[PDB]
Order: C-alpha cells, then structure tokens, then sequence
C-alpha cells in the first residue's frame, strides 16, 4: 500500500490531455518510462493494450489507481474481469462517442453481485 | 428488503456520477479545442512535453470502521512541482487556466470514486471470509457442542430422578 | 449472495448459540439442585448418627481415586482443551465409621457425587468451545451491524457528495467556459 | 504442560468440599505435604488468602487440570479470575448448597459466562 502513490492512465487523446493537466503524469528519469498511454481507436492493437494493462497492474508496484476508458477496457474485458486485487483500484470512465454502460463495468458487476 | 433497495440506489447514483464525469470532462476538452484552433498552438503537445514529476499523487490509507478495515485514497498535491506554463495562447491562456481548474477538481472526484469502489471490493472479501468462518464453526464445533450439552442434561435429569426416589 | 447470505447465516447461528447457552444454564441449575440435595442427605445422616461426615471425609484424604487426563485438540484451527476422567482402582473408597444404617445413605450420596463430578469434567471440556463460539458470534454480529448501520449509510453519503461536486463543476462550466 | 495435569483442585465451602472429596478427587502431595483443596468460611477467610490459593493452584502448581470454585468465592476476586486466561487449569465456577440457583436478575449468557470463569 505505502509504495502506491501514482494514478496511471490508459485512455484516448482528450481524456489523457485533461488528466495530465491536473498534474497526475510522471516520467521515471532513469528508465524514461511513463504512467500514461494514449489510445487511438483505429490504430491501437488489443495486444498492445493488454501489455500496458498488465504493466500498470502487475509489473509496477507504485500505481494506486488506474483510470481507463470503458470502451478500451471493453476490448479486453476478459483480462479486466479476471483482475480482482484491490490495488491498483480500477476505474472505467466514459469517453466521447461511447456513453457509459453500467453493466459492462467489471468492478460495478462484482459489487452488484452480493449487494 | 430495505437494505437491498438502498444498495441498488447507490449503484444507480454511481452510474449517474460516472456519466456526469464524462460530460464534465468532454466539455472541458471542447474548450481546449476552441483555444487550440483559435491560437494555432498544440495544447496536447505542450502539456505532454512539460510532464516530469507528478503534482497530483495519492496516499493509500487504512481506516478502521466498526471493526472492519477499509482502504481509502487521499489525494496529495506536491507543491514543489509547478504548474504548466503554456506558451503562445495569449487571451486563450485564461480559458486553459479555467479548464485546468476543472480537471483538477474532476480528478479529486475520481480519487473519491476509486476509494468507493475499493471500499466495496474490500467489503466483498470481508463478507466472503466471514461466511467461511461461520461455515467452519457450523460444520463441527456447533454440532459437537450441541450433543455434549444434550448428553450432560440427560445425566443430570437421571441424577435428579434418582435423588427424588425419596418416599 | 453475500450480505443477504451472511445475514441469514449470522441469524441462524445466533439462535443456535442462544439455545446452547440456555441448555448450559439449565444444566448449571440442575447441578445446583443435585448437589444440595445430596448435601442435605449427608446432613440428615450426620445429625441422626452424631458422626461428623465432613471431618471424617476430609481427614482421610491421601491420594486421588478420581483424576483426569487433559488434552489439547486442534479442531478447524482453534485449539480446545478436553478432559477425560480416569478412576484409579488401586485406591480404595472411604470407610466411614459410626454410621450404622446411615452408612447406606452415605454410600448412595457418594455414588451421586461421583456421577456429578463426571458431569463437571464434561462441562469443563465444553468450556473452550463455548468461549471461542461466544467470541465468533460477537464478532460476526459486529461486522453485520457495521455493514448495515455504518458502512452503507457512509457510502450513501459519499456518493451523494460526489454527485454534488460534479453538479457544481457542470454548473461552473456552463458559465466560466463556452 | 498437558500430560502432567491430572488433578482436580477445589476452592470451596465446607459442604461443597465434602461432596467432592467423597467423589475421590482429593490428594496430598507426599513430598510437599500440600493439599489440592482449600475450605472456605464466610467471615473468617480473607480476600488475600483466597488470592494466594487461586494463584497457587493456577500458576504455582503444574499438576492441576481443573479448578472448581464456588461462584460466590470467585466473585470476591473477580478481578483476578477474569484476568486469568490460560488454557489450563480450566476454571469452573459452581453453586454451593446455600446458593443452589442463580439470581433471576441475571441473563442466561451472563450466568453461563460466570460458570466458565468470566
């Protein structure tokens, strides 16, 4: 818990720009690595999303919350549903052209079950 | 029952909140577009370029609530890190300032939603565990105790009877 | 099912534990009645014969006929203390003097006290179980109340609060921006 | 710990003690000359003297498996009794001939708790 202080992002152009403005972004100076990955609807491959998801969720010990556009998470719902650890907390948010469906949301499903 | 409806409402209110998040953020994004278009400057480029260390972080904290332990997030804002100084915007600079204000407050809101989901996830695991204990107990110790005490009472009834033989 | 399940089991369990506790109390009372009745019959004999039973008994004590054999038993994680009475046959019974006909009354009371003591050894064995069982019930009902009477309301607030923040932000955009 | 513990010790009044001794639980340790029972008298037995015996059967002696004690006597030293939490000796509060039943004021759970040394 104590090591987890960053908010990571997997999201489209607009969403990412907004969050970066709020000041959540960070570059590890030695590795040149980032805590955000911009997504493009035609171009970004399912395999490439899964890499980043795994990377922020399991390969890195310092992410506290992972924000992700619901539409993007929908591409890898298998992987997202299977992830159950409390950390990082995973937050699916809507994007432009893709209104938020409650019932797709993996955390929200799990919480609905067991009410 | 009463509780299941209250919990259904929470889930509804979370959905409502999630949608507003979408609207609030896209509106802000629109206003950056307006400025980018008007000024010719590329906001996305400049913003991303000036990232180094996070101004906006969080701190995971543990809160005991009536016995059950919950993880909460608290946003921590490093004041050592400066804000962005975007160049070539002129009048448009104030529009961007205001959008930044909005995005900051929106992100604080996401930290609170994250805490809330985290709460229910933990709460889920607590219920599971608690029901595991209850079943373990009920499988052996309860029945065994119920017998032993039944048996003990029968012994005492007979002793009582054997004393009351007095005539 | 989660809460809706817990709720049901929690309650089923609390009734089972209420019954156990009641039956232990019932047993405890009978113990009292059984033992005093026996004591009254020794008094009767002592009075009738002039002999002092309490004196004779206590002054003849040497080595124990009635012992126990104590075990710790792991049961589903919790360690329990169990006891089994054992009766050394090498050791003789008391041979109380000056009772005459009253001797048979005392014999029967001794028979009773022995069986009563055996019953105590079983209650003693029951103890650790009940103690653990007590704390489990208490804890389980603490969780259920927290969820019901604290955690839920507290979350209803948090989500109301969150929506108000977002309404204000929506409002501030309508005005400050466009 | 466990295998050495074979006696039942008693701290109790005249009548209770006589009954238990009849059942055959009493013993004199030949080397130490100690007994495993202590008769109590209202008016004469001091709170300090009860605490000595309680400590003695509970902590100073390795061979007691169960300690029987009249509830009324244990009530005099409830502080000490509640604080004792070890698995052995098992502690059992019981009635006397003068006090067969529990007060009707007491709940079932309280009565049962006291029975088991709480």
């Amino acid at each position: 818990a104590e090591k987890r202080t960053l908010i990571a992002v997997i999201a489209d152009e607009d969403t990412t720009t907004g969050l970066l403005l709020a000041g959540i972004g960070q570059i590890t100076p030695e590795t040149q690595e980032k805590n955000f990955f911009v997504y493009q609807e035609g171009k970004t491959t399912k395999e490439e999303i899964t890499d980043k998801f795994n990377h922020f969720t399991e390969e890195r010990d310092d992410i506290a919350i992972l924000l992700i556009n619901q539409h993007i998470a929908e591409n890898i719902r298998a992987r997202v549903d299977s992830f159950t650890n409390a950390f990082p907390a995973i937050l699916e948010i809507p994007s432009k052209d893709h209104p938020y469906d409650p019932e797709k949301d993996s955390v929200l499903k799990r919480v609905r079950k067991l009410f | 029952e009463a509780l299941t409806k209250r919990f259904r409402d929470i889930t509804k209110r979370i959905d409502d909140a999630k949608q507003k998040m979408g609207r609030v953020m896209q509106t802000a994004a629109f206003s950056l577009a307006e400025v980018s278009y008007a000024t010719g400057e590329n906001i996305g480029y400049q913003v991303q370029e000036s990232v180094s260390t996070a101004r906006f972080k969080v701190r995971a904290r543990q809160e005991n609530v009536s016995g059950v332990y919950l993880s909460q997030f608290e946003s921590y804002i490093d004041p050592e890190i400066n804000d962005f100084r975007l160049t070539g915007l002129g009048r448009g600079g104030q529009q961007v300032q205001r959008a930044k204000e909005i995005y900051s407050r929106a992100v604080e809101t996401l930290v609170e939603l994250a805490s809330l989901q985290t709460a229910f996830i933990i709460l889920d695991e607590v219920i599971k565990v608690t029901n595991r204990r209850v079943n373990a107990i009920e499988h052996v110790i309860i029945p065994r105790t119920e017998n032993t005490i039944a048996y003990i009472n029968s012994e005492l009834d007979e002793l009582d009877r054997e004393e009351f033989y007095r005539l």
